[PDB]
């Protein structure tokens, strides 16, 4: 949301001519659990790709139920959001650093969420 | 909301809702004569914007004098139709072949309803949105990727199922041990008269059952029988009725039941004090429109089946790392696995301890409960809740 | 206590009464249908039905072959792995009720209101008696070769020669309902009223016990003997010659089959459909799995025990911590045998 | 609350005569942070007791503001509680395993909370 907003700032303020890597905020829990418990299975027996696809499946399904829960929290974009805390305790997303993954995929296959909830 | 029609240099017929009310206001003549051939256009097919959004514009020929005839789409936004060009090209370049290798026969209306049913199938399969089709593509490819664990919960009546599951959970006390009995392998014998209530409770609670194999469900809808142990073998939740008895003769099989009484508001199952069922089913939930809740439960059970996959296929647990095996060592080592890494507590170890066994029985012979009717149980004392 | 999984078997449609072990992975259940279906004790799949008797069953046996009599006056000899009738011996004027086989001199016997000695392969007679008017209800072997038999309420003996005798003994009060051997030197009977009497071998009558409603079955544990009276488990000794501590109420209705696991555990049938396990020095755990009256059981040492009833069902009883570590033992074999996981 | 309730069950059901260690549920964050960052100070220089007293001070002050927040959430015991989620997000207590410490001290110097909020 700050990237689109500052993108609008820099594009506008560079079209009016003749009319920064801030480090990682905080970690997560799903990728720590996943990378914890993947390296106990065997490498060459097609197990890690199966469990990897299960992890990407629960990531995308959490993304789609986050999209549904924002989509029916307001009247599909009528009212402002104002509902982050119950979204974080209900959807097993109390860590913000693990909220950002599901929120990033949800932005990636539904554009315009971060401006609706953050900006 | 979106429309679909034809072209030629004017409208021929509408197909979406056949010239409906104020949902359709703008003229087709605005879309007509601007989507034809102003360059002059063998199988031409193109895509413009025309800021509603211009859409897929497959140009077709009839050679016969009536040569200009293209069929056109329209929808809300840009990237729905630009992003899905690959699945809009090869479904109108083949649906036109009914008309092309149809009416190419009669120059040397039989396939008319074929186009007016295939085209309705195209708008029905592309009816939803741009986000829903991308999520269904991703879920399609990922369910193609995994192949073992899909049978456990793979199964719009799911809206009516999950909505009655939410209306079950936040409107019925002590449902955590009932859903524990469903997830653990204990036959939830739903007992009570007034058939439709019991049937809706059965189809509501049918989501949580880990089915045996790649066949439909072990659910039984409203059986009326004394239930000796052959229905407890083949069915994991049963819908018995009251007759004004059965409660006394049924309690003789107290090792294999969880007798939930509708006209008495009691049940009889072991103690559940664990944390996995409360995060599958919290008491108060601020989740509205329970199809969302069914997506939440399906997302959570996918993670549970991933934990059962992990506990099943770890080599250093199940294979004994000793000359002579000692069940204290391998049982304490399995228990140390489900406590530390998986993070389970005192009954969820029993749940994952069961689903792993269903996963072994699917992988090994693809027959639990059909040619290998196991029926594992335990001697844990059930308490009469009130 | 250890048995925590059960696989119900079903092929019959009359009262199942008989079981026998053939070899140590498979058995045979013969009920009052007159059909004999063999099962697989490892994985509960039926193998083959041996059909052909018309009426209800009376006695089955396993001959190192499945020899089987029924209520009609015939005996069918069978065999494993064939599913064909081998022979159709029907030369009896009364119903054959006993098929006790001498393991010493490969003799098959009968009981249909007389005694007839038969042959191993060339299945002919050897000797015929009459010596009864009611029907022989029990047979047993005994050394020094003598064969004991119950006429109605009299113990009558035999002998064998390349040809028999009579050695009548009676000394009773009611008709004899049960009969058992011990390891050697003795044999025990029991009257219908509850008179447990021990003989030696022949040799002399020994004890004329009282104080125990109706006896049903015995069990050799040669330092002591294990009776089965109406809802009781009254235990009688051999050296001490008195009643070592008993159980006045074991089951609710009755006790009608008792046997003994090799690991110093004692197990009984009942009439309500309940199986229980006792330790000598009392109860351990139930095996509640049958609706109506259980009738007989059998104990495989490697894998589980098998129980039948008068509700047509047959139930294996495996443990859930020893038979679950074999599902995940064939799995890793199959996985590394397959190479990949989806191939 | 289950200990007092089952205590009433066992005392009553043993006075009508002649008229179980379930393991740790889940961990926390304050004691993990504390035990993480105490063993970097020096042992024999009276620093660890100072920082330990600071930790017990923030534990007891969180206990007292939990008591105040329950005490004014309802009208000091008029209405049932029904307010656990906002109590967990406002008071920096989203982990239940770290809620149980402050809640246990709050029960220890204000009796009757666990029956009011849990039972």
């Amino acid at each position: 949301h700050e990237h689109i907003y500052n993108q609008r700032r820099y594009m506008r303020s560079e079209l009016t001519a003749f009319w920064i890597f801030q480090d990682v905020l905080h970690r997560d829990t799903l990728v720590k659990a996943f990378l914890d418990q993947v390296f106990q299975l065997k490498p060459g027996l097609s197990l890690r790709s199966t469990f990897l696809a299960q992890f990407l499946l629960v990531l995308h399904r959490k993304a789609l139920t986050l999209i549904k829960y924002i989509e029916d929290d307001t009247q599909k974009g009528k009212k402002p959001f104002k509902s982050l805390r119950n979204l974080k305790i209900d959807l097993d997303l109390t860590a913000e650093g693990d909220l950002n993954i599901i929120m990033a995929l949800a932005e990636k296959i539904k554009p315009g969420l971060h401006s609706f909830i953050f900006g | 909301f979106i429309l679909i029609s034809e072209f030629s240099d004017t409208k021929v017929f509408g197909t979406f809702d056949l010239n409906y009310f104020s949902l359709r206001i703008m003229s087709v003549d605005y879309q007509a004569s601007f989507v034809g051939h102003p360059p002059g256009s063998y199988p031409k097919l193109n895509f413009v914007e025309d800021s509603k959004e211009g859409a897929f514009a497959y140009v077709h020929h009839l050679t016969g004098f009536v040569r200009p005839f293209c069929m056109a789409y329209i929808s809300a936004d840009q990237h729905k139709i630009m992003q899905q060009f690959q699945e809009l090209s090869a479904e109108f370049s083949r649906a036109s072949e009914c008309l092309k290798t149809g009416n190419r026969k009669a120059f040397a209306t039989e396939y008319f309803t074929q186009t007016l049913a295939q085209l309705s199938h195209i708008e029905h399969m592309f009816r939803g949105d741009l986000c829903y089709l991308l999520t269904s593509q991703i879920d399609r490819a990922l369910l193609k990727q995994q192949h073992i664990t899909n049978f456990l919960f793979e199964d719009r009546h799911k809206k009516r199922a999950g909505q009655n599951a939410l209306k079950f959970i936040r409107q019925y006390p002590f449902a955590h041990p009932a859903i524990y009995s469903l997830l653990s392998g204990r036959t939830l014998v739903v007992l009570g008269e007034d058939e439709a209530i019991v049937r809706k409770l059965v189809t509501a609670l049918a989501i949580f059952v880990p089915s045996y194999g790649c066949y439909a469900k072990p659910v039984k809808h409203w059986a009326s029988s004394p239930l000796h142990i052959m229905d407890f073998q083949k069915w994991k939740l049963i819908g018995l009725q009251r007759v004004a008895g059965t409660l006394h003769a049924l309690s003789r099989y107290s090792r294999y039941t969880s007798i939930l009484d509708l006209d008495n508001k009691t049940l009889r199952c072991p103690l559940y004090r664990g944390t996995l069922v409360p995060r599958l089913a919290d008491h108060r939930t601020q989740i509205k429109r329970g199809s969302t809740y069914y997506l939440h439960v399906q997302s959570m059970l996918t993670q549970l089946c991933s934990k059962a996959f992990l506990y099943t296929f770890c080599h250093h647990l199940h294979l004994p790392t000793h000359d002579k095996e000692t069940e204290e060592l391998v049982a304490s080592r399995q228990m140390s696995f489900l406590k530390l890494t998986l993070g389970l507590v005192n009954e969820d170890v029993r749940v994952v301890q069961y689903l792993a066994e269903l996963l072994k029985l699917h992988y090994m012979q693809e027959s639990p409960g059909t040619s290998h009717p196991m029926l594992r149980f335990d001697y844990v004392p059930s308490f009469l809740y009130k | 206590n250890p048995y925590t999984e059960l696989l119900v078997l079903k092929a019959h449609h009359d009262i199942v009464r008989f079981l026998v072990q053939l070899d140590d992975y498979r058995f045979a259940s013969a009920g009052d249908d007159g059909i004999v279906v063999v099962w697989n004790a490892q994985t509960g799949e039926k193998l083959l039905e041996l059909n052909g008797h018309t009426q209800k069953i009376t006695a089955i046996i396993t001959f190192p072959l499945i020899l089987t009599a029924s209520a009609d006056r015939t005996v069918i000899v069978w065999d494993g792995d064939t599913t064909r009738q081998v022979q159709r011996i029907s030369c009896f004027q009364s119903t054959v009720k006993c098929l006790t086989v001498l393991q010493r001199l490969d003799v098959w016997l009968s009981g249909g209101n007389d005694l007839c000695v038969w042959n191993r392969k060339l299945d002919l007679l050897c000797k015929t008696s009459h010596l009864s008017d009611t029907g022989i209800s029990a047979l047993v072997e005994i050394p020094k070769c003598v064969v004991a038999a119950v006429g109605k309420e009299l113990i009558i003996f035999r002998l064998v020669a390349p040809i028999l005798e009579v050695k009548r003994l009676l000394d009773h009060q009611d008709n004899i309902l049960s009969l058992i051997n011990v390891n050697d030197l003795s044999f025990v009977t029991g009257s219908h009223v509850g008179e447990l009497i021990i003989w030696d071998a022949d040799t002399q009558q020994e004890i004329k016990l009282c104080q125990k409603i109706s006896i049903h079955h015995f069990t050799c544990d040669e330092e002591n003997v294990f009776a089965a009276v109406g809802r009781g488990l009254y235990v009688y000794s051999l050296q001490m010659k008195r009643v070592i501590a008993c159980q006045k109420t074991a089951h609710d209705s009755n006790v009608l089959h008792v046997a003994r696991l090799p690991n110093r555990q004692l197990i009984s049938c009942s009439e309500d459909g309940s199986v229980r396990i006792w330790e000598l020095r009392e109860l351990i755990g139930d095996l509640i799995g049958h609706s109506s009256s259980v009738e007989m059981f059998l104990y495989f040492e490697d894998h589980g025990l098998v129980t039948c009833s008068a509700d047509h069902l047959i139930i294996l009883w495996k443990n859930g911590e020893r038979e679950s570590g074999l599902r995940s033992l064939r799995l890793f074999q199959k996985l590394e045998e397959n190479g990949d996981l989806y191939l």
